[PDB]
């Protein structure tokens, strides 16, 4: 709710195995909530991608993504080096809900159906010898 | 001498080797008056990057008055093992150097510390001055007085 939409990628369209949830993309412009409120009675660009589901519930995903953003608020209060992404979801109709997706969408079952080996081998030809400094970087965040 | 702490494991032996022959075969080159200095430079260096945040990135450092750079291992035992292999040679060639002519190498340790530079951080610990300074007293020798008599 703190962005303004601009227009629609009309060649993006892709339904997904299942029922049909199909997936869109969307160019859209951050500006922010008060500013965006007042703008509303009138009249930074990126680009985000859209997941619809029909029949399903949104609930327990909601609740665990509040509890993930309250620990993500004490993690860094404290002041320590962790690292979580709590992407946003909401419910709308019964059984139909909006979900966001993650920019670079990387999902680990395709990786090994297309490479059938350990996820170190692919991080070595991605990255390179473990004496690197992308290497140790790697590592570091990963351990986070 | 800034080959002799490379980051592999057969470059600094190689480099190592490569030195111990070049002063072999040319011996006037301990009572010069630059690589003291550079040396001496270098090991402040890593005196000060031994404790500089290791989860900080950037491991590079510049050598002051030479175009250099010079990288660092990642764990703290690896720096430490490093910088004390490394204090070594330092006094070797100091003691060396202070065996055959010792007036001139004395006459540039006292010009070495003349510098404005190095005064405000003198009250730091500063390791190139204390190693001077330490290396100046146990290889002095006899004056004119007692330079010729029987025990």
């Amino acid at each position: 709710p703190e962005a303004i939409v601009l227009d629609i990628d009309y060649k993006s369209g892709t339904p997904m195995q299942s029922k049909a949830p199909y997936l869109a993309k969307f160019k859209v412009k951050r500006c922010g909530v008060s500013e965006l409120e007042k703008e509303g009675l009138r009249c930074k660009i990126s680009w985000q991608a859209a997941i619809f589901k029909v029949g399903d519930d949104c609930r327990q995903d909601m609740l665990a993504l509040q509890i993930i953003d309250l620990f993500k608020n004490i993690f860094q209060l404290v002041g320590l080096d962790l690292f979580v992404f709590p992407y946003r979801v909401v419910a709308t109709a019964p059984g139909c809900g909006v979900i966001e997706c993650i920019p670079d969408c990387t999902s680990r079952d395709q990786l090994g159906r297309q490479t059938d080996f350990g996820m170190y081998d692919y991080f070595t030809r991605q990255y390179g010898d473990e004496s690197t400094l992308a290497f140790q970087q790697a590592r570091y965040n990963f351990i986070r | 001498l800034v080959n002799f702490n490379h980051i592999h494991k057969r470059i600094r032996r190689v480099a190592d080797k490569y030195l111990s022959g070049l002063v072999d075969k040319f011996p006037h080159l301990l009572w010069s008056g630059t690589v003291l200095k550079t040396m001496l430079d270098i090991l402040q260096t890593l005196s000060l990057s031994l404790s500089a945040d290791i989860h900080k990135d950037q491991p590079y450092y510049d050598i002051p008055d030479a175009p250099y750079r010079i990288t660092v291992p990642d764990t703290y035992e690896a720096r430490e093992s490093i910088v004390k292999d490394f204090a070594a040679r330092c006094g070797m060639i100091l003691q060396e150097a202070m065996k055959w002519a010792p007036t001139v190498t004395k006459s540039h340790l006292q010009e070495y510390l003349n510098k404005h530079q190095n005064w405000v951080s003198g009250l730091s610990q500063h390791t190139g001055l204390a190693m001077a300074t330490e290396s100046i007293l146990h290889f002095a020798g006899y004056n004119k007085q007692n330079t010729t008599l029987g025990a």
